[PDB]
């Protein structure tokens, strides 16, 4: 006996910490034909985030917030590393002056997505998901 | 300059699901809160917008979310002091460490005594500490010609 | 998708004609003909078939030529066959000769139910069938 | 890509398993948003239920896209259905 | 997950690649260079492993690249150099296979010209799904004859295409096919056809060293070292041949060596805390290492320019270069050098794409052991007011069903059927525990009214005046929610129950039917009870996958649910023909079965 | 690893077709109820 | 996402149809750019 509504995430992939619902739960949703279910229990309910993606250079790690562009005024508005090389121009924490990187937009991906491009990465291989 | 600009725009509104019934209404509620702030893809101040037509077809719902979205085409006027050519403005502020004006009543401008040489001379009036009058080499008063016309780096510049 | 009609969840009763003609009154208004015999076609595939019927080859089978979603006279060869064999064989329900038939019954009319049974029961296009197999042969063989 | 016009159009015209529930889930998210209710409630609460009886008597908004395996897609008025 | 969110991206497509030494570049931020971790004042070493710009550590620690706490921000990668660049641990099977196949003298392929030749024709005719074009470029029987062979080959592809133009399986079934006798015909030929020359073989190790002796003396007539000559042949036979390597994978530079590897932000990087003892991970451990013997190379190479003498410095520069190779080897390979690594974090079989991306742990889902109860109903379970103040599900608040919210937050969260606590339309949660019930009535009467205090409080894109408030309510005797039971093999053994809440006793109840579908005994198995929190989820689950329509097992038609022993027993002893009832008996049976009003409609 | 390494090497493209893939990127199937796309 | 050519002309007849489409500090700042801009 045991009932989860909320609680810890996990250190890395940011899941509900060690019920088991998949790799057979996900042959029977998927057999009755039911994606949004699917796609609820298992992205919605389990770990859900919104990050930013380059759109361009079509990235996700390669982005950054942007830094000490004003006063409190508007809102940090991201732009992208990788893509990059005094509206536009934008800092570093470390003072370090960019421009370029603009087209960034928000994507819906599970946590668990991160972590992989992150241990992906770290291997110097790495995915370039493009958004519409 | 011709600094003021009109170019028409297509954007993807997200109509929210309490307005189904008539999208205008969901476009206007949130096109009336971009007027006088900064739309930065056109990298300008937003001034004017007509001609509300939606592309036809027929808005499309996200996936898991009751409010729909469409491209819109919209003309926006945006503002754009992108250093093209001399400007003209009306002072307000005036001290000896930047002189501050008035584009178009609306858009600041902070020239400091860095891009203005030296050969213009500040006093300092005895009823005011910090503001007076920041007399030419000529030797013209400028508070009388609120009308001051300069170049633009991005911030204006007095040294030629 | 495995000569269509369905997987076994809507294909049961098809061979219960007995059953089907025995009341017959509860589903035409089930499949609500009102409403199916408005939009679909029903009398070219119902002509063809018994063309396809002609033994010599050149008429392919109505399901090929006609797809079974929209054309209501489009229905598997064995089916029609089937439903022919009890028409003549045992129609001891449908009543025969031709003038009584009309109080309540037709052997035409019992033929279109039955079309109507078919087109109403197909496979629900967007299944996924991959993991239906799948877990066809899982739970039988555990 | 194509808009499959309207005067040929080979997809099945019942409603299937799927797109029912579908259409019923999105409009009671939608009524539970605060949208408009286009059939007269006699009390019901659940802003799902209440899309049941919209649909009962086909008197919903939302016409679905059928895409086919090509790329294209029929645009179908859930009044249109069967 | 919220259903105000308005994300209006679809992701459409990933693309696979290798990133380049320009690359890890531009996306870097910090570059850690000091094997150091932490100091006295046990504080982040600046440039370090543990850099606030390369991800904020925990106790209230700003990142210094994104000046936003670890609440908002996603984590900064950095680099670390190396000028030794050794190869890639994964495609040093492959590089060394295209390295054997090299032609040193002939700076091409030992295969003859026109193999290749064909090959690239072969390669170019399949991009567009042609396969039998692309095997009748093979119907032609014939250097300067060589070179019109191929010329008549291309004119061939390039009248095909032209032909064609005016993925899918098969195509991609005979590309790895053709490409895998590619690579067995190009490592066959040990002599030049274009050189005729013997270049030098090459031997390799398991522990990742290679090279071999030097060119035999007949052929004249026609052991370790560094990495960097080796990567160099290979950039010259990728200059030198083109297209055919071009669509194999124009570029293949960085491919197959690293010659600055990236480090995953402090997020990804934790210290588990277990108890007193402090081991910060295997994975900083391997870099860390990694580090020290960069550091070493580098005071080593400084060392050797500025100076048997050859002979001992070029030694111990190609150890310390063997031991950086071997190093990076341990870090990304497990299964080398005699520590878990990126590769058996995620082959391991209880790591990645297994246990952690297919099938997660999840919010909302309750388990308890199952008992049985004939007075329900077939579709519905019975759950202790226990899960109906457990479980909740976010519910807009609209005109006619306030009443109900209103209610449920007066009720609160401690007293069913109260609600769980408040979700602003801005996006905060305002809790319920805490509060007393003259705070929750005043806070639930003012639930149904604009509380944002502007039209679009935190910047310019107002939907925030269209969102409701959310409750996140009890389950009620109406609400959808799936049940389970593992292990699931066939469909109909993952359904979804009606909830309705019994009180009293503490173990969920189902009816009899549904025995035979889950294949559960009621002796002690228990079953997972999830809930469809969005309101897409739980009409699906209410229309498609209910119980009352799993009445048809998939495999074949004969049905599943039905009742058992003691039913069918006593309908042999109701149904048959000696039994005979008084008017009072009738009535009170037929009644008994009926139930009308829990069930209703008549 | 070593579905990964050739898909890696080579750089080829999925648009996302089987429920397996959908699921990894976080969208819905394409199954089921998931096939269609509802417009307003 | 689109641009396309103009004059300033085009610029200050837009300007007045947009005082007459959707009718407080906005307009404000539009009247105030008007008055200059003219003149
Ligand atoms: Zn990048
Ligand atoms: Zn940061
Ligand atoms: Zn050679």
């Amino acid at each position: 006996f045991q009932v989860r509504t909320t609680g810890p995430i996990h250190n890395l992939t940011r899941q509900p910490v060690k019920i088991r619902f998949g790799e057979m739960e996900r042959d029977a949703v998927i057999g009755h034909g039911t994606s949004f279910l699917m796609q609820d229990r298992l992205m919605n309910c389990s770990d859900y985030a919104q990050s930013w993606v380059c759109r361009d250079c079509g990235s996700i790690i390669s982005i950054m917030s942007t830094i000490s562009m004003n006063g409190v005024g508007s809102a940090s508005e991201v732009r992208c590393r990788s893509c990059a090389k005094t509206s536009d121009i934008w800092q570093d924490g470390s003072g370090k002056k960019f421009v370029g990187g603009t087209n960034t937009t928000l994507i819906a991906l599970p946590s668990v997505f991160n972590y992989l491009t992150a241990e992906l990465t770290a291997m110097n291989i790495k995915m370039m998901l493009e958004v519409k | 300059d011709l600094s003021l600009y009109k170019q028409t725009v297509d954007l993807y509104l997200s109509i929210a699901p309490g307005h189904s019934r008539d999208p205008l209404n969901a476009i206007q509620e949130h096109m009336d809160s971009m007027i006088l702030s900064k739309l930065p893809r056109i990298n300008g101040i937003v001034l004017a917008y007509d001609n509300i037509r939606f592309l036809e077809k027929s808005a499309k719902v996200m996936y898991d979310s009751p409010f729909s979205f469409i491209w819109v085409r919209v003309d926006v006027l945006v503002f754009s002091p992108k250093k093209g050519d001399c400007l003209e403005g009306k002072i307000n502020l005036v001290s000896p460490s930047h002189i501050g004006l008035l584009i178009l009543g609306i858009f600041n401008a902070s020239i400091p005594r860095k891009s203005i040489p030296k050969d213009w001379i500040f006093i300092e009036p005895d009823t005011t500490e910090e503001q007076g009058r920041w007399k030419t080499n000529d030797g013209n008063i400028l508070e009388p010609g609120k009308d001051l016309e300069f170049v633009v780096d991005g911030q204006g510049t007095l040294a030629n | 998708y495995g000569e269509d009609s369905l997987d076994v969840t809507k294909q049961k009763h098809l061979t219960q004609f007995e059953f089907s003609a025995k009341n017959y009154k509860s589903l035409i208004q089930k499949y609500k003909v009102k409403s199916v015999l408005s939009a679909v076609d029903s009398e070219t595939a119902s002509s063809y078939a018994k063309k396809a019927l002609k033994k010599p080859y050149k008429y392919d089978p109505v399901l090929d030529k006609y797809p079974p979603s929209r054309y209501l006279g489009s229905v598997s060869e064995k089916f029609q066959r089937a439903v022919d064999e009890y028409t003549q064989k045992n129609p001891d329900k449908l009543i025969a000769e031709s003038k009584l038939d009309d109080s309540l019954l037709n052997e035409s009319k019992f033929k279109a139910l039955m079309q109507l049974r078919y087109q109403q029961s197909l496979v629900d296009p967007g299944e996924s069938v991959g993991v239906l197999a799948s877990q066809s042969i899982g739970e039988p063989s555990t | 890509g194509k808009a499959v016009a309207k005067e040929d159009r080979t997809t099945t015209p019942y409603m299937t398993k799927y797109e029912r529930a579908r259409i019923l889930g999105t409009r009671a998210l939608q009524i539970s948003m605060n949208a408009p209710v286009l059939v007269d409630l006699e009390g019901e609460t659940d802003p799902l239920q209440i899309a049941m009886k919209e649909l009962a008597q086909k008197k919903i908004p939302l016409l679905v896209r059928r895409y086919l395996p090509d790329g294209s897609y029929e645009d179908w008025s859930v009044a249109e259905l069967i | 997950m919220n259903i105000a969110q308005p994300v209006s991206s679809e992701i459409k497509s990933v693309k696979f690649g290798i990133y380049d030494v320009d690359d890890v570049e531009k996306i870097s931020v910090k570059q850690i260079v000091n094997p150091v971790l932490l100091d006295n004042l046990n504080h982040p070493t600046n440039g370090g492993l543990y850099d606030l710009a390369l991800g904020p550590y925990l106790k209230n620690s700003v990142c210094a690249t994104c000046h936003l706490d670890e609440r908002y921000c996603p984590g900064h990668f950095g680099h670390i150099v190396l000028p030794i660049p050794a190869y890639h641990p994964l495609f040093f099977s492959q590089m060394y296979n295209l390295l054997r196949s090299t032609c040193l003298y002939c700076h091409h392929f030992k295969l003859s010209k026109v193999k290749v030749h064909l090959f690239f024709c072969r390669l170019k005719l399949l991009d567009y799904g042609l396969l039998n074009e692309s095997e009748m470029v093979e119907n032609v029987s014939l250097a300067k004859d060589a070179a019109t062979l191929m010329r008549i080959r291309d004119e061939f592809v390039a009248k095909s295409i032209a032909d064609s133009r005016q993925l899918t399986t098969l195509l991609l079934h005979e590309r790895k096919k053709v490409v895998r006798a590619f690579y067995h015909a190009i490592s066959s030929r040990k002599q030049c056809d274009n050189c005729q020359s013997f270049s030098p073989n090459f031997r390799k190790e398991g522990f990742a060293k290679i090279f071999e002796i030097p060119l035999s003396g007949k052929n004249l007539q026609f052991k370790y070292m560094t990495s960097t000559e080796v990567r160099n042949h290979l950039r010259r036979l990728f200059v030198k041949e083109n297209v055919v390597l071009s669509r194999l994978y124009p570029a293949s530079a960085d491919m197959f060596f690293l010659q600055n590897i990236a480090v995953p932000p402090t997020r990804f990087r934790p210290a588990s805390k277990m108890g007193d003892e402090v081991h910060e991970n295997i994975q900083n451990e391997l870099l860390t290492r990694i580090l020290q013997s960069s550091i070493q190379i580098a005071s080593l190479s400084k060392d050797s320019t500025v100076e048997e003498r050859r002979s001992r410095a070029f030694e111990l520069l190609i150890n310390a270069f063997v031991q950086l190779q071997h190093d990076v080897n341990s870090l990304i390979d497990s299964n080398r050098n005699p520590p878990p690594g990126i590769k058996q974090i995620l082959e391991k079989k209880e790591g990645l794409f297994r246990k952690h991306m297919m099938g997660k742990r999840v919010n909302y889902a309750a388990r308890s052991v199952i008992s049985p109860d004939p007075n329900i109903e077939t579709n519905e379970i019975g759950v202790p007011p226990v899960f109906a103040t457990k479980l909740t599900y976010p519910e807009p608040v609209t005109l006619y069903n306030f009443n109900e919210m209103r209610n449920a937050v007066i009720n609160g969260p401690h007293k069913w059927p109260g609600a769980s606590h408040i979700q602003n339309e801005d996006g905060t949660l305002i809790s319920l525990m805490p509060l007393t019930i003259e705070q929750r009535t005043a806070l639930a009467n003012q639930l149904l009214t604009p509380q944002s205090n502007l039209i679009s409080s935190p910047y310019s894109y107002s939907r925030l005046i269209n969102t409701n408030k959310k409750v996140y309510r009890h389950v009620r005797n109406g609400d959808m929610l799936i049940l389970n039971r593992q292990p699931t093999l066939h469909k109909p053994s993952m359904m979804a129950h009606k909830a309705r809440i019994l009180p009293g006793e503490k173990t969920i109840r189902m009816h009899y039917a549904n025995c035979n579908s889950y294949n559960a005994d009621f002796d002690g198995d228990e079953m997972n009870m999830h809930f469809p929190q969005s309101t897409n989820a739980r009409s699906e689950a209410q229309f498609i996958a209910n119980t009352d329509s799993q009445y048809l097992v998939p495999t074949s038609g004969d049905p599943l649910r039905g009742l058992i022993q003691d039913h069918v027993v006593m309908g042999v002893w109701l149904t048959c023909k000696d039994t005979f009832y008084t008017r009072d008996e009738y009535q009170q049976l037929l009644f008994q079965a009926l139930k009308p009003d829990e069930t209703g409609m008549y | 690893c070593h579905f990964l390494t050739e898909a890696a090497l080579r750089g080829d493209v999925d648009d996302l077709s089987n429920p397996s893939s959908r699921l990894v990127v976080g969208r819905v199937g394409n199954f089921g109820t998931g096939s269609f796309d509802i417009f307003t | 996402r689109k641009s396309e050519k103009l004059d300033k002309d085009a610029s200050s007849k837009f300007l007045n149809r947009y005082i007459q489409t959707i009718e407080e500090s906005v307009l404000s700042q539009l009247n105030r750019v008007l008055m200059y801009l003219k003149g």
